């Protein structure tokens, strides 16, 4: 399985570095999507992208890198590509998802919880966890709120592929 | 200056947040993009007054529909909308209806049937029916489009005249 990394900042100024494992031997194509928009190979992707919806209880959401407004996203497939499987379920914290907009929706949109989320079982692709630097994702949650909106800009300030 | 909590419900995709939006930032955006809930206050001046609206935009998600409960017993107005091309979004507006009154104990509550989308050429929800709807509650019938503003103003005006009757009481 591959990793990727997240270096994120606040308001311009460094926090740290959050790293994923993505289960490519359960949902290839859910895997591979994040991959590629992490290394931005397809000429397009994460970095400088935010993080629009922090709340706190329940999960960071991103991926909007080309609206940056929480309303768009692409996947390398297309703009949505469908529901790989719903094998793994939001068990608990780190757990890495795709956001959607329904049924076989998915672009590049994608969340982490922060706590179990059960009820999103079945609806979104779960695709990978957290590895490294959980404790960064616990630390922006204090810039969210309870209808998700930023006090400070939490950026992608660099994203990539690690060995 | 008396304020007034309104409250914005219906089914997903009906326009609430559209139709709030133009009342307050006075623009229309075309894309997908669901609420959490948001909070905005205006001062406006209706039948002469100076009113101080706070404005609830709700998400139209039925699989949280326990999580109503707490802002219906807070709101003292609602606008119930639905789209003039969405026939099941009609259908859900005695849904919402009937969790208000139950939450808030009342036949009396203060309420707007609002059909929105009125600049769509394919209707499937008819005026009659719509009018007939609302004759059945007791409550105004407002058309409207936040697409181009028509009737955005007179729906949430209509509203606040509804509830300043409920408080003469
Ligand atoms: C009733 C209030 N509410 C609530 C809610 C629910 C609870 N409980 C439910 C579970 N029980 C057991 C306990 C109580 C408590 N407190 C609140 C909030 C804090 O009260 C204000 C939620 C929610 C979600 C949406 C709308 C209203 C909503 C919504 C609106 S768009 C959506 N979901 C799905 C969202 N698609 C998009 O963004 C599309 C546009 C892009 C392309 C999406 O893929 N993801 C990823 C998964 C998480 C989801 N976003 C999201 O943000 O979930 C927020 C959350 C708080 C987890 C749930
Ligand atoms: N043609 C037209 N489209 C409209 C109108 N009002 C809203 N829309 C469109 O319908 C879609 C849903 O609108 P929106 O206001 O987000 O709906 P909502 O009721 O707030 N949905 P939610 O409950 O998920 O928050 C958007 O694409 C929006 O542009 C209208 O009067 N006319
Ligand atoms: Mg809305």
């Amino acid at each position: 399985n591959p990793t990727v990394f997240f270096d994120i900042a606040v308001d311009g100024e460094p926090l740290g570095r959050v790293s994923f494992e993505l289960f490519a031997d359960k949902v290839p194509k859910t895997a591979e999507n994040f991959r590629a928009l992490s290394t931005g190979e397809k000429g397009f992707g994460y970095k400088g992208s935010c993080f629009h919806r922090i709340i706190p209880g329940f999960m960071c959401q991103g991926g909007d890198f080309t609206r940056h407004n929480g309303t768009g996203g692409k996947s390398i497939y297309g703009e949505k590509f469908e529901d790989e499987n719903f094998i793994l379920k939001h068990t608990g914290p780190g757990i890495l998802s795709m956001a959607n907009a329904g049924p076989n929706t998915n672009g590049s949109q994608f969340f982490i919880c922060t706590a179990k989320t059960e009820w999103l079982d079945g609806k979104h692709v779960v695709f990978g966890k957290v590895k490294e630097g959980m404790n960064i994702v616990e630390a922006m949650e204090r810039f969210g709120s309870r209808n998700g909106k930023t006090s400070k800009k939490i950026t992608i300030a660099d994203c990539g592929q690690l060995e | 200056m008396t304020e007034y909590k309104l409250v914005v419900v219906g089914a997903g995709g009906v326009g609430k947040s559209a139709l709030t939006i133009q009342l307050i930032q006075n623009h229309f955006v075309d894309e997908y993009d669901p609420t959490i809930e948001d909070s905005y206050r205006k001062q406006v001046v209706i039948d002469g007054e100076t009113c101080l609206l706070d404005i609830l935009d709700t998400a139209g998600r039925e699989e949280y529909s326990a999580m109503r409960d707490q802002y219906m017993r807070t709101g003292e107005g609602f606008l119930c909308v639905f789209a003039i091309n969405n026939s099941k979004s009609f259908a859900d507006i005695n849904l919402y209806r009937e969790q208000i009154k139950r939450v808030k104990d009342s036949d009396d509550v203060p309420m707007v049937l609002v059909g929105n989308k009125c600049d769509l050429p394919t209707r499937t929800v008819d005026t009659k029916q719509a009018h007939e709807l609302a004759k059945s509650y007791g409550i105004p019938f407002i058309e409207t489009s936040a697409k181009t503003r028509q009737g955005v103003e007179d729906a949430f005006y209509t509203l606040v005249r509804e509830i300043r009757q409920y408080r003469m009481k």
